[PDB]
């Protein structure tokens, strides 16, 4: 009975995030020479021209990593990482603005990636 | 993707079924429910969720469903539960309590809590978050007490006073229209919300009358310029006119009447039972049989709470100090000894407990302390459960009820008392937006942050030189809700119907938010959240003891108390 | 440290009360300030050691003496009064003509 | 009759010819010109020169040629030189730099500058008269930075926030019509030039451009909010259709992009490169290399300023505790070594020196200090003398040139950015009467009274009870021109050209002096005064070295500086 | 003098810290805003002294061991900061966990 | 104790100067702010033991030595001035020139 003021007492189990929604893992690779992390909550197909992979396989998604956390690449550096699919309304606005819509636009939001130079249009 | 529930609670404040020790005491509460969609939490920084295109949308205008302000993650203590929730802000106002973000990505998101340019962002996350109390017994003495009152919490002052005048400092009374005015114009620079009492005294109804109409939002009747039975008529007849409620400190001395007496004058009117135990005053020694009636909305002050061992011999000394008694004078032993009672005080700490008496408040400066409303209220709820058990309506492990009932004497029953709950005394969409933040570890004892109308009003932040806020020495501080012209915008004067409809505001040039006190007459016990409770209060006029159905209610002095000297440097 | 607004006060009566005991130990008669210094500073740390109001209430009366202080300040100090932390809360304590 | 210099400097203050130690660094400082007439210098007091009739004028009237105030024997230290002269104030502004007196009977009278009946004197004889400071990088989180930043002479302070919001504690951010209109109203009660800057984030340009409107004076794009290729086109767009300025803190994170697509987002327009080192934030390791542009106006937070021996134990482990870092997570630990890098801090001393960083800044309460801008600036300069030696534009024996290549990054450069430099920033005829003077020993450390539109507003004085004022304690205070309504009428509340057309002042009922923000967009790098070098800047990816012509930027860091340990306290 | 704000403000801390080493010597269990006042003045202290930031960072955890505090104290103390000015101007030092 | 405005701001320099004794006392060579808050509150204390303006005028020049404050301290202390009350009132006092 050692008292830690407002200390927790948290309930047993986990906490599964983006529950119900679909899961892909791909691999992306920094082709830059700096170093490029990457929010939980960007729009994926948005990232750096220098992260290399395929790029449709970013559309409508973002990486299933938990609220407020980030995937780093060091230069050079290739790995995994796991998406999960955007909710809501699932539009995006700004950003690098390659959507600046409905993420169902594919074709539209790859031709704009590839214009710019966006690495990994398929 | 699943996170084990201590990270989890670690990094957005805890989830359904997880519970929170308050400060050092033995009290935990539980989350009830929780609005969030897991993996779509909102948070603020860099390389986190609030950001544009992503949990901040870049597309709407303020006026299109976008808050001024979002605290993410907070956990809420309220009468309305004990459940984890962002709160949106907007013209200085709660305007949704759920969940905010970008509706574009999240899914969940409340429709008018979106985070958009507009939005500022409070990180509540591993925070307890209450709305501020609310003090229906102030003394306005000496205006340093204001920041005492801001530092535990409390963001709203009712009562009355001109400063270090014999009146006041006797009495919650600011006396006639042009003290009234006076202090209306002072209060234009009080970083609090404020509603002023007139003096419930006379025998003619327009001297008391006059006084609603300069700007009074309520009326004190106190034994100090005669608590008559003739001015306790006469006060609550201008009430009931006048939908503004009285306070009573009555007849300690039995001078014209018995507490029958009183009880007859009121004539099943509603009145606000001030310190109603009786220590702080009233009919000796059986005021506290008020508590079990409808028509009261009986409030405790705050240095019989709880029952300790100093207590009394503190109590006999601070009485006879302050009426200039002799101890080697009979009747002012007497009178001591009829006025502070363990017998009373041990059952005011059972009949909070039970539900009975339904509000907490100061005294501050007259008999009470500005700044311990908050304290005492839970260590008052500490002792009863290490003496009393957890109560029989607790859910196995949480004291949840026991913090409900405690929560709403001090935020939702001194405002519904008062006729402002409209405006304050709680957590809900459509009231204004006086928040208090608080660091489980020091719940009760020293406020984070003080939000009053939606900008922060006062904090605990570092040395203002230093690189960032939090090195030493971290204190109490007013904000910029308290600077230039802010300080109208933040804070609400409460004032009478009849002195807005006359347009006292504009006479005097008071530039507050103006707030109407109504739905004051037609109220009594049962509308105490939580506390509502009516039954016979019987105190036994040889023994002081006092019973209710049947049954003897005692307790211990304690020793100790949680929230002391862990804390204090004083 | 979050100090609030009386824990900040407070510290000035600590100091006087210092300043005021360095005084009285290079031998002067102590003043009106002084004398109420160095009581209350008594009472409040008594208070933090965990000592009753009761206690305090005797002991404030024997902190000093007339010998210890300039001529008339016994008798204009009618009674010092001090609120601080016991272990049960924050009390009040008056101590009724400390100085005989 | 002739006097020797000694004797001369000590009655009057310094002539041409002669050197002064600023502080105790190893910087001399030379009066270049003087406007006196030798013999007729202007003084006050008992028996003294500016006397009815004599030095002072008997007949004109205020309107007829008089001053207000005259400061006499000013050595000013300003981009403009390094020169003696008196100065003239009237209606709040500076009317005349040269002679003040009376031509009745004194040759050299400038013709505006007559000491008459209407003027106040102060004695500038033997003291150092700067213009007040101009910090463009305050977060407005707790109103005790206003005289932390008064007390190290700071006068104008541009920056967002709306207390210690987790917004405002990381972003420079008012955002939204509601937060700025509070925010204006706040301002009212600040004794300091105010601006406010709203959040730079949006992918549509209403959301943005309303803040604007509301009555911001500027934009602030920070990675906080998302510093994405969008919101910074949005903001840009934004700011040349209103004729405010743009800040930045970029992607450190590289996320959406490398510097070179914020270059691209940026795509000519002028911006303001806040913390351009980087250790205060922005792309990782490159962004230093911002400075080498010719639409970017670059500036340094003051924390790296410059680089001592526990500037990066400090840096790494500020980092750390912020952003709530965890030292056995290898991906923190790499971010923060990616971040405070000793190779560019030791760069961005020489670049300052080079006259490739334009101007200096705080960070006030989110990574920098609020009254340490003008004190590391010398810290600096004095540093590099001693790394580097003499400048060679110097002319034998004096440090003037880096004096006014250094004076220039906290008074006009910061000015010429915000658009505000036709009202302050600078000791010149026409601009605003916010001046600093400093005893030649405490120069950059503590300001011994600073002027704002006029009257003295903060002073190091001491005992308030003394029969004269400087028995101690001597600490800084604030002075009459802060009080009542004066608050006014000596500062300036600096807001975008359409706020004030549609009378958003009036709405409010803003009684601050209203400073139009204006030419921010048809500036560029060229337009920094002794500050204006472009340059390809290259930063090595693998090495962090910075390379300018061909040739790496490397300094040592020191054990000790001047202007520290002999003046401070604590 | 010439006092700023900030050495106004840190007098408070050294006070505070002479308060509570009374306490500690007079054999009490100190309590939080107390141990937080020792060891942040014995940062601004030994900054006077001209120590380092890194020999602050860990001497810092080694002023107060838990049996010098009250129970829970430790816990409650995740870190301590206070700004000082060194030899090489003004630093920021953070002591993590300064109480095992 | 019916503190004044000027007698809580002069309870600073009486806990500077206590500041500034500790320093010295661990052998650091004191700095601007120190030597001028150890002989102001010499001042003030020598008033409170009842000498006269004449004599702390005189003792207030040996204080403290050029030794025992940094390069540049003496010169930069041209008089320290303090009021305190004496024995008949309050009076100024003014040592110049109290490091050689
Ligand atoms: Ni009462
Ligand atoms: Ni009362
Ligand atoms: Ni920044
Ligand atoms: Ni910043
Ligand atoms: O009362
Ligand atoms: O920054």
């Amino acid at each position: 009975n050692y008292i830690v003021p407002g200390e927790y007492r948290v309930a047993e189990g986990e906490i599964e995030i983006n529950a119900g929604r679909e899961k892909t893992t791909i691999r992306v690779s920094n082709t830059g020479d700096r170093p490029i992390q990457v929010g939980s909550h960007i729009h994926f197909v948005e990232v750096n021209k220098e992260l290399l992979f395929d790029r449709a396989e970013g559309i409508g998604r973002r990486l299933n990593i938990p609220s407020g956390t980030a995937a780093r690449f060091e230069p050079g550096e290739e790995m995994e990482v796991e998406l999960t699919e955007l909710g809501g309304n699932r539009e995006v606005f700004g950003i690098s603005d390659l959507t600046n819509g409905s993420v169902d636009n594919k074709e539209l939001i790859l031709q704009r990636a590839k214009e710019l130079g966006y690495k990994g249009v398929e | 993707m699943k996170i084990n529930r201590q990270q989890y609670a670690e990094s957005y404040g805890p989830t359904v079924g997880d519970e929170v020790r308050l400060a050092d005491t033995d009290l935990w509460i539980e989350v009830e429910k929780d609005y969030t969609t897991y993996g779509d939490e909102v948070n603020f920084g860099g390389g986190k969720v609030l950001r544009e295109g992503m949990g901040e949308n870049g597309t709407y205008t303020r006026t299109e469903n976008v808050l001024d302000l979002l605290l993410t993650n907070a956990l809420i203590l309220d009468y309305t539960g004990i459940y984890k929730a962002d709160i949106g802000v907007k013209d200085g106002y709660i305007v949704g309590i759920g969940k905010g973000g970008n509706p574009d990505i999240m899914d969940g998101v409340t429709p008018n809590m979106i985070v958009g340019t507009a939005t500022e962002v409070i990180a509540a996350e591993g925070k307890i978050v209450t709305a501020g109390g609310i003090d229906t017994h102030v003394h306005f003495i000496n205006p340093d007490q204001v920041d005492v009152a801001l530092a535990n919490g409390i963001t709203t002052l009712f009562g009355g006073g001109t400063g270090p005048a014999e009146g006041s400092k006797a009495t919650t009374v600011t006396p006639g229209p042009w003290n009234i005015e006076k202090m209306l114009k002072s209060t234009e620079g009080l970083p609090i919300n404020v509603g002023i009492l007139g003096k419930g005294h006379g025998s003619s109804i327009a001297p008391i009358m006059e006084q609603i109409d300069a700007g009074a939002a309520g009326l004190k009747i106190h034994e100090d310029w005669g608590a008559t039975p003739a001015s306790i008529d006469r006060s609550l007849t201008v009430a009931d006119e006048a939908d503004v409620q009285v306070a009573i400190h009555s007849d300690t001395l039995n001078e014209a009447g018995f507490l029958e007496d009183t009880l007859r004058a009121i004539n099943g009117r509603v009145i606000h039972s001030f310190h109603v135990e009786g220590a702080g005053g009233g009919h000796a020694p059986d005021i506290m049989a008020m508590a079990g009636h409808p028509n009261v909305l009986p409030s405790s002050t705050n240095p019989t709470r709880p029952f300790t061992v100093n207590t009394i011999d503190e109590h006999l000394d601070m009485l006879m100090v302050c009426h200039h008694l002799k101890q080697n004078i009979p009747e002012d032993v007497a009178f001591a000894d009829s006025r502070i009672r363990p017998e009373t005080i041990a059952a005011e700490d059972i009949l909070h407990d039970l539900g009975i008496i339904s509000m907490m408040s100061t005294d501050a400066l007259a008999m009470g302390r500005a700044g311990e409303m908050v304290l005492r209220t839970w260590q008052t709820a500490d002792k009863m459960k290490k003496q009393r058990g957890p109560l029989a309506e607790e859910k196995n492990g949480s004291d949840n009820f026991r913090l409900k009932r405690y929560v709403s004497k001090y935020t939702i029953n001194p405002a519904i008392a008062q006729g402002i709950a409209h405006e304050v005394g709680s957590i809900e969409e459509g009231k204004f937006a006086d928040l208090v933040l608080w660091e489980p570890k020091f719940f009760g004892v020293k406020a984070d942050r003080v939000i009053k109308g939606g900008i922060i009003a006062y904090a605990q932040i570092g040395d203002p030189s230093a690189s960032i806020p939090t090195p030493q020495p971290v204190m109490g501080r007013r904000m910029y809700g308290t600077v230039g012209d802010l300080i109208h915008d933040t804070n609400i004067t409460f004032m009478s119907k009849s002195s807005i409809q006359q347009g006292v505001p504009a006479k005097l040039g008071l530039k507050r938010r103006i707030g109407t006190v109504k739905n004051c007459r037609n109220i009594g016990k049962k509308d105490m959240k939580w506390n509502d409770v009516t039954t016979d209060i019987d105190i036994n006029p040889e023994t002081y003891e006092v019973k209710v159905d049947g049954e003897v209610l005692t307790c211990e002095p304690v020793k100790e108390l949680p929230m002391a000297q862990r804390y204090f440097l004083f | 440290m979050h100090l609030n607004p009386a824990e900040k006060e407070k510290l000035q009566i600590f100091l006087a009360s210092e300043l005021l005991l360095r005084r009285k130990a290079r031998g002067l008669k102590l003043n009106y300030p002084e004398a109420v210094a160095i009581i209350t500073s008594f009472i409040m740390e008594g208070a933090r050691d965990g000592k009753t109001v009761a206690m305090l209430m005797e002991e404030g009366k024997h902190v000093l003496t007339r010998d210890d202080v300039m001529e008339g300040v016994p008798e204009m100090i009618d009674d010092i009064q001090a609120e601080a932390t016991f272990p049960d809360g924050t009390k009040l304590v008056t101590v009724h003509n400390p100085i005989s």
